[PDB]
């Protein structure tokens, strides 16, 4: 099935399977980060946790969440080396978009760029395939809520309930029958299920300082980085 | 060669003539200076015809691939930025006088195209050498938020006024109407200037023309 | 461009795929030549023609100038490149220094170009060799050789190709200084050489001759039977 | 284990270059001698067949006016270095108006000796014998393929190299004259030549301030042959 | 960067390219795809089914037309599909600049397969496993074309791609005879969609584009449920 | 075999050992640390002296970028000078386009782009050098950051590198991140580094100091070791 | 101007179902006679011609470069080129150099490959397209060329009166300016068959 | 990083380029072509690869492509890899027309393509061309010119050529029926028909499964003629019918 250097580079097997980027699928589990995303009717929620080695860990560098523009923001998983560079590439694509085009970005074409970028790097195996997973939200008129996730395989897909990571198989499988059905989605309802899906694998109910939770609703379209005060207000609101 | 238009309440109405000649000699009475862009946007050419046509083909090229990739109706400012960027790189080497307007979901937009690339938004713009009397009729008789029918009368009278004034304006009248639910390109409209019948018959007959060699080349 | 090592220096004293590419010349058809003060001659065999079609275009001897004759061995592709490259050289030496090309000038070009063609990476050496036969200016003759390493050396007579030691051993009769006193003796010398070299004969034999300023001529399969008649009859005359 | 062709050795040194240093041992034998009257030299043409033409094979070349050179092992690559260095000798005559010094031929050749690299191409197996006479008198110089330069009163290359120098160490002395250097060297030359001595076997290369060039001329070497 | 660009995919002892054989294996293990050129226009169906209920057909599409009068389908991976589509949109302008007129069907296949065959001899990777189906309508007679990784393209009325491409085509050989209409082409498209079904007859499990001599028409799944509900 | 050879080629575990080989190569380096109080950031390095070896003050691992920012490196010394010089001249670009101080958080992004890109390409390799980045200003504040051969941009209030690392930074938690005054924390960290990083193995060693903060008014230089001799003025009595 | 050196006037007069084109035979320098042999109209493709007026270098340059692109077009797909694509191909090459533009006055007289529809266009050196069903002319005299078309030419004309009108057109107009003369060559093409006629002027 | 390439350019221990052998196998697999003697005309014959009857075949000639108006070429090998050389040589013959404004003698044109065919061989370890094609046409000097391309760089041109392992059995028939002028275009039609009858294993020698093309010299037309299937049907039927009259020797 392997001829020469095939095992170490990217070509197609007898079945046409890639050997290198399937290692990139297990390249996400470094650090044990789990990011879940629940997009409601008028809102979209992101939830992620962190690991703290000791008290010297800085609270300013805690945030793993990234913000594309004032309207739209991102969340990354896997090795942080590929995530910080791929986010800076999203900064370059968004700044060049507003420059030459001069209007709002659908966030769909940004995910088209990153999907082709990670694919072009998957093409030639002499540069690192960049197996980091790209997850965003979106805000656009007349389309309601927008959430898009650019996978390292080179394609972009995202919807109301979508997530990627190590333990997302369990949680999202529960979110299959849990989300719909008929269930209507408010602000505190989408954030609640964002906690319950974390309570499926973990159920630690730890203080809000550990989670990194973004949320964006459409009243003022600008996304805001959350403060632990309002999450603590939602933590006592989810305890019955 | 005169292009002008006005943006009414619910849309945009533009106009142009067909006359492109040199001097007082009558050459081409029929020329189309209104060029295609996209369903929501049209374009009016002036100055150098061939250079502005290759420019509007590149702009229609960028808007064709982008709108087809996005699947949505693009904004007028998307092509305006590339229009003002390309013409600014030449600093006015290629003479470009155009009327950039269109009606999107955001409403009507109008931008004046100059060889340097300076663009400003106005309810009405006049380009070409017939922009003097057209601006005078506009500025004097224009009131904001007119309907579509009164805008057609204003454009018809303004373009027909610049005919006699300007030297190279006349022949057929072209109408350009842009709106959200409707796109109207109406050509021709009215031909005030004509040329009368011949004074006498010089019509040729056989026997006065000497032919040296007549070659026959059957086809098929 | 393309970076890679063509061949590397082995302690055995020579490269691998270059000096072993001499076998591509060793497996080629038999080719010989003889310089002379009156007429210069050469020869080639193993044409492998179908005899039912036109073989005139597979001819193994071309001319940069009427006074310059190109005799090569090995595969045809690298030979055609040697042709066109030497045509650029003979034409550049036609433009500059209008007089025709000297043998030392064309051998230096062909040999050293192939050498610098073996030097830079991403260039595979030619799998061919060649030997020049002709007449130097002011009536002097010429013959030289070419090496895959691009070294040129002048012999008294040219014996190369398949069975180079076999034909060189047959040159024992060619070592005579009387050869050739006349053009008929020169063609009779090539007749004895072509009969001995190698598999032959009667069809695949292909050669040509040039005498002084007269341009080279390729005889039809008519006089070739005459030279083969008197050469085969000479064995009956030697009894 | 072929790695990069540029890889070092654990001893160590460049792999491919040292392999070509051993490749010098199959070349022709040439022995230079430094003498106040002039720098002589000779080489064996190594006749490969009785058909060989004598003037076609020469292992000694003339770089500058008074500067000679010799070749070893592979030829055409060195022959390119010959005339390419001559361009630098003419560029030396451009600004300096005079003949290039024999010691500066080291900087004109050995500096560019191996520039080879995979990107922006392969080393050489030829060692050069630099003869000449500069403003300070006769000078005999020798360089290796790797660019390392050393001044030698007598240097042998090719096959007989180790054997010729080992035998010539005794016969050489500071008082050696020109004619003595020629007739005492051909004793070693006739020992290191396989074929019977004739005019086509060996050639002489000499450089003198008052007699030149010279080089050497034929039919005189036969007069030295009968003086064997 | 490196910039090797060497040809490393080479001839097998039999003369073929083993890597391209792996490419056609990726096409053979591809999703079921079919299209029918009959009479007025061409119909495209294939299949798209999400890995779970979390995804919808309203946003991401497996079928994106190359032009307003020219649609396209394919088999294999989507990321490389949108790559060659991106090059197809760009190449469409290189044509339109000189012509100032729309483009014939085969005119895309000539230059796309040339760049694809160039990408074989070129370094890096190859055409991969994406086998594109090009269709369109020009000169009054529409066309349906398909190429392979090696660049070999053929013309026909209808074909099956992806998995079970031989079985579905042998079923289309007996069903398709003489000429067919757009409604009949969609009908037997439901038949070849019911071959590997799975998701036939349901509007959200398939997407139906249709080419016509008036230009290509891409209908939402709503019209897919209109014609087929009620299927056949 | 040999999945670890090329940096652009993954391994069955989902990473590249070239980064891992460079990680534990930094572990052989001596002490490289940093700590930031409210008034500044303290730096120190332990020099290992094999025999003599040479004069005092030569080729110290403590380097400098701008007046407000400096380098404390680890691992290979030459490539440390390399990335030090790259970040050294990089501040001149921000100083040329703008003319004020370069933010250290976004200055580490440049080194993140350099180190990550060198892990991307198969031709080049990853650098086996890590280092510490710290600074303080009246309009900025105290920011300490840590970059390793993997190209991770992150920081702590204090951190350590070398053989003794986690054991060296443990008791540092006694020194507060804010309430402490880094002027006195000079000798406070000096007693830790003198006791930790056991010198019984190699008896010959040396200690360097530096600082940056408000007392020098945003100036990064060496707080004098010859003045007040604060290093061993205390720590000689700390181990007994 | 450079257009006053070679000069020349290409008169393409379309008939009812057919299109005709005519040009002067004389090729020379100013008023000094050289030869009448050079024809400024060249056949391109099947059932299509092109007239050219201007610098003879650019005239033959368009002849060889259009033959380049047209051969590539016909050898790729065997379909005959449409005149609209041909005009966009001519305006493309003339626009390729904005600051380097050549000097020519291309006049294309051709038929429809699919049907009997004729075609006429006259472009400037920058490739300014003009598409009409009436007539196209490019040359020296402005008053004479279009003046004879206004005084004579009609939309619906038979080939008999088409050649007679263009005759006196090339007589009462071209003979006014001395830069063109010494005979006139006429090419009239139609779906049926191709016809070629010639004329004569003074030999002084 | 030197171990990734397979050294297709670099010489092999067998004393010759090793990839050229597998290249001759690439053309020597499924490729079926031939040539006919040229007397006041010439014709071409090949095998149609398509076994599917549902195909449109609206491209007219399948395996034969027209490089010039009066000169075309047969091709055997990978389709698109040959199609790259079709437009390439078409542009080389076009830039020659762009030079002299006059057609191109095949001699220097074939040698030019041979210099292009050696590009992949002589540098970079590139994959050599897996396509070997024929040559036909007419010139002002030698009249009808029928040439042949080889992967080794030679032009193997003959007036009777062979392509493919199955066509290697026709070489004995080519020299058994060999004559010169003599042979009419009609005689070469029955000659090549019996060539396929001996070589091709298709029962009854189906006319629609094999490609046939002709060429004529007309003033100044010199038409390269693509033929309808009607005359080929009756040709092969009349051929094997003449063979039914050739078995009367018993």
């Amino acid at each position: 099935s392997s001829a020469g250097f095939d095992r170490h580079i990217t070509i197609f097997s007898p079945e046409g399977r890639l050997y290198q980027v399937e290692y990139a699928f297990k390249a996400i589990n470094q650090g044990g980060l789990t990011s879940v995303a629940v997009r409601g009717k008028d809102c979209a929620v992101i939830v992620t946790q962190k690991k703290v080695p000791d008290k010297l860990l800085d609270s300013s560098t805690v945030t793993h969440l990234f913000k594309i523009t004032e309207n739209i923001g991102c969340v990354m998983t896997g090795m942080t080396a590929d995530s910080r560079s791929q986010v800076q590439r999203a900064r370059y694509e968004a700044a060049n978009w507003k420059y030459k085009y001069g209007y709002e970005i659908p966030v769909d074409m940004l995910c088209k760029r990153i999907a082709d970028i990670s694919q072009v790097y998957t093409q030639n195996a002499e540069m690192r395939p960049l197996g980091c997973c790209m997850i965003l939200i979106g805000i656009d008129e007349e389309q309601g809520p927008q959430v898009y996730k650019c996978d390292p395989a080179g394609y972009y897909c995202g919807f109301k309930a979508t997530a990627a990571g190590v333990k997302q198989t369990e949680s999202t499988s529960f979110l299959e029958k849990k989300v719909k059905k008929k269930f209507d989605w408010t602000f505190e309802q989408t954030v609640e299920t964002a906690i319950t899906c974390l309570s499926t694998v973990l159920s630690i109910d730890f203080k809000p300082s550990e989670i990194e939770v973004g949320v964006v609703t459409v009243e003022n379209p600008k996304f805001r980085i959350l403060t632990e005060a309002e999450i603590d207000a939602h933590l006592v609101a989810l305890a019955e | 060669t005169t292009i002008a238009g006005v943006v009414y309440k619910d849309g945009i109405v533009l106009g142009a003539d067909t006359r492109a000649t040199e001097g007082m000699v009558v050459a081409d009475k029929n020329c189309s200076k209104i060029h295609f862009i996209s369903p929501n946007i049209y374009c009016c050419g002036a100055g150098t015809a061939a250079d502005t046509d290759m420019t509007t083909q590149l702009i229609s090229s960028n808007l064709e691939l982008h709108s087809l990739s996005t699947g949505r109706l693009p904004r007028v400012v998307t092509a305006n930025r590339m229009l003002k960027q390309m013409l600014f790189r030449y600093q006015g080497y290629i003479g470009a006088a155009l009327v950039l307007g269109g009606v999107d979901v955001t409403g009507p937009h109008l931008y004046s195209i100059y060889p340097h690339g300076s663009t400003d938004k106005l309810p009405y713009v006049t380009m070409g050498s017939g922009s003097l009397a057209a601006m005078a009729v506009f500025e004097d008789k224009f009131r904001p938020d007119m309907e579509e029918e009164e805008a057609k009368n204003l454009v018809s009278e303004a373009i027909a006024a610049g005919i006699f004034n300007d030297l190279g304006s006349g022949s057929n009248i072209d109408l350009c109407v842009i709106s959200k639910n409707k796109l109207d390109f109406l050509r021709p409209y009215t031909v005030p200037n004509k040329k009368g019948t011949r004074l006498g018959r010089y019509r040729c007959e056989k026997g006065t023309t000497a032919v040296l060699t007549e070659k026959i080349t059957p086809l098929e | 461009s393309y970076d890679r090592a063509i061949t590397v220096f082995s302690p055995d004293g020579h490269l691998f795929q270059v000096e072993y590419a001499q076998e591509a010349v060793k497996k080629g058809s038999t080719a010989v030549g003889v310089r002379g003060r009156d007429i210069v001659v050469l020869g080639v065999e193993k044409k492998s023609v179908a005899k039912l079609q036109d073989e005139r275009t597979v001819r193994k001897i071309c001319a940069l100038d009427d006074n310059v004759c190109m005799a090569f061995a090995g595969l045809t592709a690298d030979a055609r490149i040697v042709i066109n490259r030497a045509r650029v050289e003979c034409q550049s030496h036609r433009l500059t220094v209008e007089d025709p090309v000297t043998v030392e000038y064309i051998t230096r070009y062909i040999a050293s170009l192939k050498q610098r063609y073996t030097q830079s990476n991403g260039r595979r050496p030619f799998g061919i060799s060649a030997l020049i036969v002709g007449f130097d200016f002011d009536g002097t003759p010429r013959l030289y050789q070419t090496d895959p390493s691009g070294t040129y050396h002048a012999w008294k007579a040219n014996a190369i190709g398949r069975g180079a030691k076999s034909v060189r051993e047959f040159l024992e009769k060619n070592y005579t200084d009387e050869a050739i006193e006349t053009d008929d003796l020169t063609i009779k010398l090539v007749i004895k050489a072509l009969l001995e070299v190698v598999q032959s004969g009667g069809k695949n034999i292909e050669l040509a001759v040039m005498r002084r300023d007269q341009s080279l001529k390729i005889l039809n399969p008519e006089e070739i039977e005459k030279y083969v008649a008197e050469i085969e009859k000479e064995k009956e005359e030697n009894e | 284990y072929d790695r990069g062709v540029n890889t070092f050795s654990p001893e160590g040194r460049l792999f491919q270059v040292e392999y070509a240093i051993e490749a010098i041992k199959l070349g022709s034998t040439a022995i230079g001698i430094q003498t106040s009257e002039g720098v002589c030299l000779a080489v064996e043409k190594r006749i490969t067949s009785p058909l060989m033409e004598p003037s076609s094979i020469e292992k000694i070349v003339e770089i500058d006016a008074h500067i000679g050179c010799a070749m070893s092992g592979l030829i055409a690559d060195a022959k390119t270095l010959i005339d390419k260095a001559r361009v630098e000798t003419q560029n030396h005559w451009f600004t300096y108006n005079e003949t290039m010094t024999v010691e500066s031929v080291t900087q004109a050749v050995s500096n560019l000796a191996l520039q080879f690299g995979e990107e922006d191409s392969r080393p050489f197996g030829v060692a050069l014998l630099f003869g000449g006479v500069d403003e300070k008198g006769p000078q005999l110089f020798h360089m290796d393929p790797s660019g390392t330069f050393v001044q030698c009163d007598a240097r042998a290359i090719g096959s007989a190299s180790e054997g010729a120098q080992s035998s010539l160490q005794e016969v050489y002395h500071k008082s050696m004259t020109l004619k003595e250097a020629i007739k005492s060297s051909l004793i070693i030359l006739k020992q290191v030549m396989e074929e019977k001595l004739n005019a086509t076997n060996i050639e002489l290369a000499t450089v003198q301030p008052g007699q030149n060039f010279h080089m050497f001329t034929k039919e005189e070497l036969e007069e030295v042959i009968k003086d064997i | 960067e490196r910039g090797y660009s060497f040809s490393l995919t080479t001839f097998s002892p039999s003369g073929k390219l083993v890597q391209i054989e792996y490419a056609l294996a990726a096409v053979a293990g591809g999703a079921p795809s079919v299209g029918i050129k009959a009479a007025n226009g061409v119909v495209l169906a294939t299949e798209k089914k999400q890995k779970s209920i979390l995804y919808d057909e309203r946003s991401v599409h497996k079928v994106e037309p190359i032009t307003k009068h020219i649609g396209l389908v394919y088999s294999g991976m989507g990321p490389d599909y949108r790559v060659l589509v991106h090059r197809a949109r760009k190449l469409a302008q290189q044509y339109y600049l000189v012509y100032q007129e729309p483009i014939p069907t085969a005119q895309l296949v000539q230059r796309v397969a040339s760049v694809m065959q160039e990408y074989t001899q070129s370094g890096g990777v190859r055409p991969f496993g994406v086998s594109l189906l090009i269709c369109g309508w020009n000169e009054g007679r529409p066309y349906l074309f398909q190429s392979d990784p090696s660049g070999a393209y053929f013309a026909w009325k209808a074909t099956a791609m992806g998995k079970n491409y031989v079985n579905g085509k042998t079923f289309l050989e007996k069903r398709y005879n003489e000429d067919l209409e757009l409604e009949d082409a969609i009908h037997t498209a439901i038949l070849t969609l019911k071959e590997s079904f799975e998701g036939q007859m349901t509007e959200d499990n398939i997407e139906v584009g249709i080419c016509n001599e008036a230009g290509f028409r891409r209908l939402t799944p709503t019209e897919v449920k209109d014609y087929l509900a009620a299927i056949a | 075999t040999g999945y670890d050879l090329s940096a652009s080629t993954f391994s069955p575990d989902g990473r590249v050992f070239q980064v891992e080989y460079a990680m534990k190569a930094v572990e052989n380096s001596s002490t490289a640390i940093g700590i930031r109080c409210k008034d500044g950031v303290v730096f120190g390095v332990e020099k290992l002296v094999l025999s003599k070896l040479y004069e005092e003050g030569s080729n110290k691992r403590l380097f400098n970028v701008d007046r407000h920012v400096g380098m404390a490196v680890a691992g290979l010394l030459a490539d440390a000078r390399s990335l030090a010089d790259i970040a050294r001249e990089e501040a001149s670009n921000f100083r040329s386009n703008f003319g004020y101080n370069i933010p250290l958080k976004h200055l580490a992004d440049r080194v993140a782009m350099y180190v990550h890109a060198y892990t991307l390409y198969s031709a080049v390799r990853p650098f086996g050098c890590s280092f510490m980045l710290g600074s303080y200003s009246v309009n900025d504040g105290a920011q300490l950051y840590m970059i390793d051969p993997s190209g991770v941009s992150y920081g702590y209030w204090g951190c350590a590198i070398g053989k003794a690392r986690q054991a060296a930074k443990t008791e540092i938690e006694k020194l507060q991140m804010k309430e402490m005054t880094c002027r006195d924390i000079v000798k406070e960290v000096a007693k830790i580094i003198y006791i930790v990083h056991d010198e019984v193995k190699d008896k010959a060693f040396e200690l360097e100091l530096s600082w940056v903060g408000e007392l020098t008014n945003g100036r990064h230089e060496i707080v004098p070791k010859d003045i007040r001799e604060e290093a061993e003025k205390y720590a000689k009595e700390s181990l007994k | 101007s450079i257009m006053s050196y070679n000069g020349g006037a290409v008169m393409a007069m379309k008939g009812k179902n057919c299109v005709a084109i005519a040009a002067d035979r004389r090729f020379g320098i100013q008023a000094q006679m050289v030869t009448t042999d050079f024809q400024k109209i060249f056949p391109m493709g099947d059932r299509l011609y092109i007239g050219l007026a201007g610098l003879a270098t650019d005239v033959q340059t368009v002849a060889q470069r259009l033959k380049f692109r047209l051969n590539l077009y016909e050898l790729k797909e065997g379909r005959q080129i449409k005149p609209y694509t041909l005009m966009s191909m001519v305006a493309n090459l003339l626009y390729e150099k904005r600051f380097g533009p050549y000097y020519t006055e291309p006049v294309i007289a051709g038929l429809d490959p699919k049907t009997f529809k004729p075609f006429i266009c006259s472009l400037d050196l920058i490739g300014c397209p003009m598409v009409t069903d009436d007539f196209v002319v490019s040359g020296t005299c402005a008053e004479q060329m279009y003046g004879m078309c206004e005084s004579l030419w009609e939309p619906n004309m038979d080939p008999d009166h088409l050649f007679e009108t263009i005759s006196q057109a090339m007589l009462n107009a071209v003979d006014r300016d001395a830069v063109s003369g010494m005979g006139v060559i006429v090419h009239i093409i139609e779906k049926d068959k191709i016809t070629t006629r010639t004329l004569k002027a003074r030999m002084d | 990083s030197r171990r990734y390439d397979s050294r297709t350019t670099i010489f092999s221990p067998e004393g010759r380029l090793y990839q050229v052998e597998y290249a001759m196998e690439a053309i020597g697999h499924a490729g079926t072509c031939l040539g006919i003697l040229a007397n006041d005309g010439v014709l071409l014959a090949a095998e149609r690869r398509n076994i599917h009857k549902l195909l449109d075949e609206v491209f007219f000639s399948e395996k034969i492509y027209k490089l010039n108006e009066d000169m075309a070429c047969s091709v055997a090998g990978i389709t698109s890899d040959a199609n790259v050389l079709t437009n390439e040589l078409r542009l080389i013959a076009q830039r020659y027309l762009l030079q002299y404004q006059e057609p191109i003698p095949c001699e220097q044109l074939v040698t030019a393509l041979c210099d292009i065919k050696q590009a992949y061989t002589q540098f970079g370890g590139k994959r050599p061309f897996g396509v070997s094609l024929l040559y036909i046409g007419w010139d002002k000097h030698y009249g009808f010119q029928l040439y042949q391309s080889d992967p080794s760089g030679n032009y193997g041109g003959w007036k009777a050529t062979c392509i493919g392992n199955n066509s290697a059995a026709a070489v004995s028939m080519l020299k058994q029926d060999y004559k010169e002028g003599e042979m009419t275009l009609k005689s070469a039609l029955a000659l090549a028909i019996k060539v396929l009858n001996k070589t091709m294993d298709v029962s009854k020698l189906s006319a629609e499964k094999v490609e046939i093309a002709t060429l004529t010299r007309e003033n100044g037309k010199t038409v390269i003629r693509v033929l309808k299937q009607k005359e080929v049907e009756q040709l092969i039927k009349k051929h094997e019918e003449e063979e039914a009259k050739a078995e009367r020797e018993k």
